[PDB]
RNA sequence: AGCGGCGAGCGAACGGGGAGCAGCCCAGAGCCUGAAUCAGUGUGUGUGUUAGUGGAAGCGUCUGGAAAGGCGCGCGAUACAGGGUGACAGCCCCGUACACAAAAAUGCACAUGCUGUGAGCUCGAUGAGUAGGGCGGGACACGUGGUAUCCUGUCUGAAUAUGGGGGGACCAUCCUCCAAGGCUAAAUACUCCUGACUGACCGAUAGUGAACCAGUACCGUGAGGGAAAGGCGAAAAGAACCCCGGCGAGGGGAGUGAAAAAGAACCUGAAACCGUGUACGUACAAGCAGUGGGAGCACAGAGCAAUCUGUGUGACUGCGUACCUUUUGUAUAAUGGGUCAGCGACUUAUAUUCUGUAGCAAGGUUAACCGAAUAGGGGAGCCGAAGGGAAACCGAGUCUUAA
């Protein structure tokens, strides 16, 4: 397959099984849901009614009062009592077969490339650590929303990117699914493409 | 947890090629003076568990 | 594509059965559990076997035979095995190191089962009479 | 994610307590009761459907009945006289006639007798 | 694998992959000597901790009580983390990135002093009421069992390197180790307490019992038990003064405010429940109170008119014994509910099987762990491609049987 570069006005051969697959939406579609999966925290608690603070005693005595029979005054039927399936810290995390997570990239990337969000340039870098800069290489080439990833990570490049809300700069070892479909545009460097291609031969 | 097999269904079952189970028959341990000596030949041989069975003897066997 | 235009593939997300929940739902009041008895009960049910008290199946009848270490030490090996192994000479080392029998094999057995198309040599296992004619007739040869 | 039930509750005990406007004493302000009493209201209305049927026909026969007999036969005798002279005019319309133009009334129970002599 | 009224249940090891890794001393004399190694006490060098310092860049106009909002044109960013300001602020304020700071005390890591300690070589020595045994118990996954091994309350009792322990009854052989003296970092466990940060965690009947002067009020002889109770406004500008009233309570004006049915019994202000006003019905009429039919009256529209329609009421009339539960069967005089509002019951983890779906496919997949990594590494393992037989064993066959 050839993918025309931007800034050099060149072409560049990459590998038709990773660059140009069918979109497998049920394949992508798992491996972005256990991404959002696997960011969660799960951190949470409630008392049980062995958990919550009070004594064991009987309230009221089995009969003759006249009162529904209490037995607990933890028990989930009453204020403050306990909760009846009160939760615990939980592990969401879920299993991505490595078959399934690579499948799931070359589809997104074919994806990305008929789409026309791909976008490859021989190189990307600014003088200084300045948003600025950066703000300005990205006008001209008119973009605003964009995942940019180099095959080394400049640190003028991160530094300037830091502030930039709507912009991303990663080496080719860090992308993810998610941030592959969520940015507008992706911009890759020739060496990234081919540091990518390796990973999922 | 694991579940826990039942030991002494583990005993008594073995699973065959198609995932039946095979069992050695009663009425051969003792008193066998009184028993025709055919009875006793046709209960030498294991037999297969029939299928009202084989629902309680998979459930004791969850790793058979 | 999308974070809010992916979907999953028809039928691989069936919603979970919710007991309790009203008449329309088809599992209100009782949920699918009938009406009393110990199945009805929260943790109710008899245990794996159980038969009501007659003797179960499991102990009317007899227990029978022994386990045998030495199966636990014997493996099976396939014709399509042979070829897996590094350097064409199949021995229990060779094996080992391949994969196909596990560290504490210490007896193994070469079986017509799949196909061997190169020549081998086989030292120190058993073969049966069907691989041994396969394996010479691929041109390999068997040392005991 | 707790879920508290406020909204929802009491949208529905509204829709419930909006239909029974017009009921009596708790029927028409207490949830339980006018829940009980719609539902009811609800199986009443079904059956009176069919009912209605039933009673208007009921009307029209009597009403057919009585205009016959000014005329000089019974309701049965003008049926089966209408039925033999080959007239499908039914027995709503048969009544409305019979109160709005008695002369058109008269002039087909003239038919009916013609038929049956 | 085994143990097991062989029931319910209990449940290893060998061996493999990882984290971490470290070895020494006494039971003693001579030579050589003060030599490593630690422990303590000073002294310096770094590096933290305990206060802190600087920290970019915005105006005009519309709506509005108020602008941070709309619209227009600018500017900073290694700073668009977060919080505040009269509504939503990168540029108003405090911060943030970044760059700096210690008189004094103190942690750590090095370096260097002083004190104790001994380093190396040779020749020796090698833990006795002990090992083992009998009796009674206990621990070992192992319930006395054919039961090794460990501990010892009781009674006994070796050999000691030419010797002894173990290899799951026991014997022989072989192999392997050296009890009856002791020290030892790391990988491991936990959080009363301190700082920072985070959450498909709660949001006042929830979340701590406790958002509030709560382990309080209150209860109990005592141990102990144990609540309820959050919100005016942007700002108190918290209502000067007048009037009725007991120099009251309460209210009406006035004034403040965007708003006072925001006035402190204060955001919003539900429902049960209780009133005032209007329309229609109702004092000859028998019952789950509705539903089907339906006159009259009132009302709002429309129409030149005739009159029609929407809304409220409902004389008269057909039909009509609530709901839940439990039951062969309930208007049942069987059960439960005085009413409202809020809360209140099939979950979570792991294992296993079946269905759907997705990946790969005679293969599929990794665990712990490594890694800065939702990547990548890691195939230790697990399932599957072969079965038969109690088993040895044989194998597309095998078992049965002399066949
Ligand atoms: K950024
Ligand atoms: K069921
Ligand atoms: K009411
Ligand atoms: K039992
Ligand atoms: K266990
Ligand atoms: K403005
Ligand atoms: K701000
Ligand atoms: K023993
Ligand atoms: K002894
Ligand atoms: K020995
Ligand atoms: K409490
Ligand atoms: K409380
Ligand atoms: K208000
Ligand atoms: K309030
Ligand atoms: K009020
Ligand atoms: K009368
Ligand atoms: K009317
Ligand atoms: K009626
Ligand atoms: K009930
Ligand atoms: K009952
Ligand atoms: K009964
Ligand atoms: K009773
Ligand atoms: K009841
Ligand atoms: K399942
Ligand atoms: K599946
Ligand atoms: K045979
Ligand atoms: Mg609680
Ligand atoms: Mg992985
Ligand atoms: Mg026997
Ligand atoms: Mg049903
Ligand atoms: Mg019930
Ligand atoms: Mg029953
Ligand atoms: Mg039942
Ligand atoms: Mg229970
Ligand atoms: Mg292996
Ligand atoms: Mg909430
Ligand atoms: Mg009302
Ligand atoms: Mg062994
Ligand atoms: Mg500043
Ligand atoms: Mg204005
Ligand atoms: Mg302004
Ligand atoms: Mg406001
Ligand atoms: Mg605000
Ligand atoms: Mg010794
Ligand atoms: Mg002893
Ligand atoms: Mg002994
Ligand atoms: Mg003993
Ligand atoms: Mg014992
Ligand atoms: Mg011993
Ligand atoms: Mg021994
Ligand atoms: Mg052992
Ligand atoms: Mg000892
Ligand atoms: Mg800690
Ligand atoms: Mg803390
Ligand atoms: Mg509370
Ligand atoms: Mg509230
Ligand atoms: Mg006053
Ligand atoms: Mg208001
Ligand atoms: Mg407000
Ligand atoms: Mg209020
Ligand atoms: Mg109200
Ligand atoms: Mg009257
Ligand atoms: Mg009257
Ligand atoms: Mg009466
Ligand atoms: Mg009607
Ligand atoms: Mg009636
Ligand atoms: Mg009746
Ligand atoms: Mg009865
Ligand atoms: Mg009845
Ligand atoms: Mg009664
Ligand atoms: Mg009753
Ligand atoms: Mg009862
Ligand atoms: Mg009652
Ligand atoms: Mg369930
Ligand atoms: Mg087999």
């Amino acid at each position: 397959m050839e993918l025309v570069l931007k800034d050099a006005q060149s072409a560049l051969t990459v590998s038709e099984t990773t660059f140009g697959r069918d979109f497998n939406e049920a394949l992508v579609h798992q491996v972005v849901v256990a991404y959002a999966a696997g960011a969660r925290q799960g951190t949470r608690a409630q008392k049980t009614r062995a958990e919550v603070t009070g004594s064991g005693k009987k309230p009221w005595r089995q009969k003759g009062t006249g009162r529904a029979r209490s037995g607990s005054i933890k028990s989930p039927i009453w204020r403050s009592g306990g909760v009846t399936f009160a939760a615990r810290p939980q592990d969401h995390s879920q299993k991505v077969n490595k078959k399934m997570y690579r499948g799931a990239l070359k589809s997104i990337l074919s994806e990305l490339v008929r789409q026309d969000r791909l976008i490859v340039v021989e190189k990307f870098s600014v003088e200084a650590p300045k948003t600025k800069l950066l703000a300005q290489k990205l006008k001209d080439m008119a973009l605003e929303d964009v995942l940019i990833i180099t095959g080394e990570l400049d640190e003028n490049l991160f530094l300037a990117a830091r502030n930039l809300h709507k912009v991303d700069v990663r080496d080719a070892t860090g992308i993810d699914p998610v941030s592959l479909i969520a940015f507008d545009k992706v911009v890759m460097t020739a060496d990234a493409v081919k540091q990518v291609e390796e990973m999922l031969a | 947890p694991k579940i826990k097999t039942v030991r002494g269904a583990a005993k008594r079952f073995k699973k065959t090629g198609k995932g039946g189970f095979k069992h050695k028959h009663a009425n051969l341990r003792h008193i066998l003076t009184k028993k025709a000596t055919k009875r006793k030949r046709h209960l030498r041989p294991k037999a297969m568990v029939s299928k009202g069975d084989l629902g309680l003897v998979i459930a004791c066997l969850p790793y058979a | 594509m999308r974070l809010n235009t992916l979907s999953p593939a028809e039928g691989s997300k069936k919603a979970g059965k919710r007991l309790g929940r009203g008449i329309g739902s088809g599992l209100g009041k009782t949920g699918g559990r009938g009406h009393k008895g110990q199945k009805s009960r929260s943790g109710g049910g008899v245990r794996r076997g159980f038969e009501g008290g007659q003797m179960p199946l499991y102990r009317r009848l007899p227990k029978f035979g022994f386990t045998s270490r030495k199966a636990a030490i014997t493996a099976e090996i396939r014709l399509s095995d042979l070829a897996k192994v590094e350097g064409g000479v199949v021995d229990l080392n060779t094996l080992k190191a391949a994969n196909i029998i596990g560290i504490q094999i210490e007896f193994a057995k070469v079986i017509l089962a799949g196909e061997v198309t190169t020549p081998v040599t086989v030292r120190g296992l058993r073969v049966t009479k069907g691989a041994r004619a396969a394996i010479e007739a691929a041109g390999g040869k068997i040392e005991e | 994610a707790r879920v508290k039930r406020g909204v929802i509750a009491r949208a529905r005990h509204k829709k419930i307590l909006k239909q029974a406007k017009g009921y009596y004493g708790a029927r028409s302000r207490v949830y339980r009761v006018a829940f009980q009493a719609v539902i009811k209201a609800g199986q009443y209305a079904y059956r009176d459907r069919r009912q209605r049927k039933r009673q208007f026909r009921q009307l029209w026969i009597a009403r057919i009945n009585a205009a016959a007999r000014q005329n000089g036969i019974s309701y049965s005798k003008f049926i089966n006289g209408l039925k033999k002279a080959s007239v499908e005019i039914d027995r709503k319309i048969l009544a409305d006639i019979a109160v709005f133009d008695k002369v058109a009334f008269t002039a087909l129970v003239e038919k009916a007798k013609a038929a049956l002599a």
